[PDB]
């Protein structure tokens, strides 16, 4: 064959389409949303429930000497 | 007469030598148990500090 470039047009067309009407999963509809919320969750599970949006600091004391 | 003199003379330097051996240690040695504990103590802490850099990058 001979068409390399005329097949990628057509492959190109969607992605912008998609992009340029930005909402849910984007034409994939409710259920690309389904799995998602479960996913976003579990990585949370990873690292226990520790807000991402807080900077922690605390202070630490002593302990017996001799 | 002989006997005493030496036998005397092995028990009155014994006393003393040992003291003087006992004496001379006290100073070094206490003042080693000294170092060694102020040793002990400060190692630890810059630990603790060292510790609280790690972990809270982490």
């Amino acid at each position: 064959l001979d068409p390399v470039q005329k097949l990628f047009v057509d492959k190109i067309r969607e992605y912008r389409t998609k992009r340029q009407t930005s909402g849910g999963p984007v034409d994939a509809g409710p259920e690309y949303q389904q799995d998602l919320d479960r996913e976003l969750f579990k990585l949370k599970q990873m690292y226990g429930k520790a807000d991402m949006n807080t900077f922690p600091n605390f202070t630490f004391e002593d302990p017996k000497f001799e | 007469q002989l006997e005493e003199v030496k036998q005397a003379s092995i028990k009155q330097i014994q006393d003393a030598i040992d003291m003087e051996k006992s004496q001379q240690a006290l100073v070094q040695k206490r003042h080693y148990l000294f170092d060694v504990q102020r040793n002990n103590i400060a190692m630890a802490l810059e630990v603790t500090y060292r510790e609280r850099l790690h972990r809270v990058y982490r």
